């Protein structure tokens, strides 16, 4: 249960729900090179 | 000051596998050893016996998450195994 | 019907045993956590 | 801004004495 | 239907009780649970055409402690609030000393409304609902947590125990209907207690942004 | 403390709360002041745990003690104080238990300063500062004698007493 | 990607890299996955 619990407790950390994509995840100050090892990488690192 | 120590006394794996490698390394070079060893000579034997031993010239350095740091002697420390 | 010398013996074992229990810190646990997710997931089949 | 708050105060200490007879 | 709308209305009445003995206004336990059948009798069991109607049972209820503190209901006839009834009330209250108050709107309110709460809010504050959101009430249900407001001064050496500032903590939506049911505001942090199969009981703490 | 009066409220009636008010008056009087704030902790205490004018004095006493500098408690109490009609004895022994009260004192003294620190920082000397010092006056005059009204509001002084803030004031401006 | 991060401080809580608590205690137990083993709890279920 400590794995399954955890994920979630991470999805909903912010507040409110944040599906694990970019569209999600982009979303967050995570550090503009963080979102850039994600799926994009040039909006990312050239709106930063 | 002795009184604030706020982390466990249980040393933990990853202390434990830094110690002993780092430990072995300056042994291969040929660190004074204050091991009474039986006789060997890998370097890591004699680390481990160190280890068991318990008397490690080194203190670790535990960073708490706020930017203070703790520091851990190996002899107040108490090994797990 | 343990003697008390079994029962102190039994008591320190329990001592040791969750001191070794404990979560150590500095393991990456959110990673290991979702990637034992994934595990599972990929053993499972739309087909089921 | 020094200089337009030690005016501002020079400003108030002015007029708080001048509700003494009122 | 006539009983359905009766039946609505009482339930309506004790979700409010509910609501106000929650969120610490001191209200009599007859209220807090009275029958069907007893509201019924209060009030004509006819509300539609008859004379128990909106605004009837409208209730005004202080806080258990600093009676200074004093909170009442708006219960408008028309399904659509209007800005002037809403400035009515507003002016009901200036007559009175108490700067709370709630709405409860059968269909939605005007945005033109929700941007004159927004501005007058500083001065007094007042706080809407929807019939269908509060039918039914939220912390009953098992999926929900227990919740409990918190104070400055235990929020303080909570802080300074952690050793983390405010924004560290993780948050929760000001708009959210739990945050809407306690009527918690920005900066305000909320504890919950939770069932956890994995550890009995586990507390969580959270900040309304 | 707490436990003594809940132990002799625990036989509250009518009667019982009769006796206990009439001792409370002639402790208070004895003691010239001191039982005052006894006996108005007491009430509130009772009112405040299985409680049931005295109500609303309760109430704007909890108030005042719950927020030091508060002002809409202090604003509902003038409210309620202006809004009692003349009584025998009635507003004395309100005014009484408001003022024979170290905590109350201390409380009462606060809302002034704060009162008069806002007051400066507005600039707008002479108002609820003034109303809330002619009722603390009142309230500690009221134990010279029974069966009182209140004492001199005193504006043209209350220019002079706020004299020495200004000029503390000024000198902190021109210290700074 | 989502979670590369969220790791245990020595402070027994989880925290991401900005240092977001998002569980006090890592599985609201303090304890690893390994250490953990199956139980049969005897309290509940027989009668009083």
């Amino acid at each position: 249960y400590r794995h399954l619990a955890l994920l979630c407790d991470t999805m909903t950390c912010r507040g409110h729900l944040m599906a694990i994509t970019r569209h999600g995840v982009n979303r967050q100050d995570t550090g503009p090179l963080m979102k850039c090892s994600f799926e994009e990488t040039v909006d990312v690192l050239m709106e930063a | 000051a002795n009184q604030k120590r706020i982390t466990t006394p249980y040393m933990t794996k990853y202390e434990r596998a830094r110690v002993l490698g780092t430990r072995a390394l300056q042994i291969a070079m040929c660190a004074p050893v204050m091991v009474e060893l039986e006789g060997e000579t890998d370097p890591l034997l004699i680390a481990m016996k160190e280890l068991k031993a318990r008397k490690i010239p080194i203190i670790i350095r535990r960073y708490l998450p706020d930017g203070s740091y703790e520091d851990w002697g190996v002899d107040e420390l108490i090994i797990s195994d | 019907r343990l003697s008390g010398e079994a029962f102190d013996w039994l008591l320190g074992e329990i001592e040791s045993k969750f001191n070794q229990a404990i979560a150590h810190p500095g393991e990456m646990v959110g990673a290991l956590a979702a990637q034992s997710l994934g595990e599972p997931a990929t053993q499972m089949t739309l087909n089921t | 801004v020094i200089p337009p708050g030690l005016s501002e105060e020079e400003e108030a200490l002015q007029k708080k004495f001048n509700k003494l007879k009122k | 239907d006539d009983e359905e709308e009766t039946y609505r209305l009482w339930k309506i009445r004790k979700t409010i009780m509910q609501l106000c003995h929650d969120r610490g206004y001191l209200v009599t336990q007859d209220e807090l649970d009275q029958t069907l059948e007893e509201f019924k009798a209060q009030f004509g069991d006819k509300p539609s055409e008859g004379r128990p109607r909106r605004t009837d049972l409208t209730v005004l209820v202080a806080h258990n402690d600093d009676p200074t503190d004093q909170m009442f209901v708006f219960f408008p006839e028309e399904p659509k609030v209007g800005i002037k009834t809403i400035k009515v009330y507003c002016q009901r209250m200036q007559e009175e000393n108490i700067t709370r108050a709630l709405i409860v709107v059968q269909q939605g309110m005007t945005p033109s409304a929700k941007q004159s709460l927004v501005d007058m809010a500083p001065k007094y504050i007042l706080e809407q609902f929807l019939q269908q959101e509060l039918l039914i009430n939220i912390t009953e249900h098992e999926l929900v947590p227990e919740h409990v407001v918190m104070t400055k001064e235990e929020v303080t050496e909570l802080l300074a125990r952690y050793k983390l500032r405010e924004n560290q903590l993780p948050r929760i939506q000001a708009g959210d209907p739990v945050a809407r049911y306690f009527g918690i505001k920005r900066g305000q942090v909320v504890k919950i207690i939770r069932p956890s199969e994995t550890a009995g009981r586990y507390i969580t703490y959270r900040l309304v942004q | 403390e707490v436990v003594q009066r809940l132990t002799r409220m625990v036989g509250k009636n009518v009667k019982l709360y009769d006796m206990v008010l009439q001792f409370l008056r002639t402790l208070f009087l004895r003691t010239r002041n001191v039982h005052y704030c006894t006996l108005r902790a007491e009430l509130l205490m009772s009112l405040h745990d299985l409680d049931v004018c005295h109500k609303f004095t309760w109430c704007l006493d909890a108030c005042i003690r719950e927020r030091f500098v508060d002002s809409k408690r202090a604003r509902e109490l003038q409210g309620f104080l202006d809004g009692v009609k003349k009584g025998q004895e009635q507003v004395l022994g309100d005014l009484s238990m408001i003022l024979c009260d170290p905590f109350a004192i201390n409380t009462l003294a606060l809302s002034t300063v704060r009162h008069l620190q806002e007051l400066v920082g507005q600039e707008t000397l002479p108002l609820l500062l003034l109303l809330r010092l002619l009722a603390l006056g009142q309230g500690a005059w009221d134990m010279i004698d029974s069966q009182v009204f209140k004492e001199p509001k005193m504006e043209v002084e209350l220019i002079t007493r706020f004299l020495p803030m200004l000029m503390s004031f000024l000198v902190d401006d021109y210290t700074f | 990607k989502s979670m590369e991060s969220v790791m245990v401080k020595y402070d027994a809580t989880v925290r991401n890299s900005i240092n977001q608590v998002v569980q006090l205690r890592y599985g609201e137990d303090g304890l690893a996955g390994e250490s953990v083993e199956f139980q049969n709890l005897a309290t509940l279920k027989p009668s009083n």
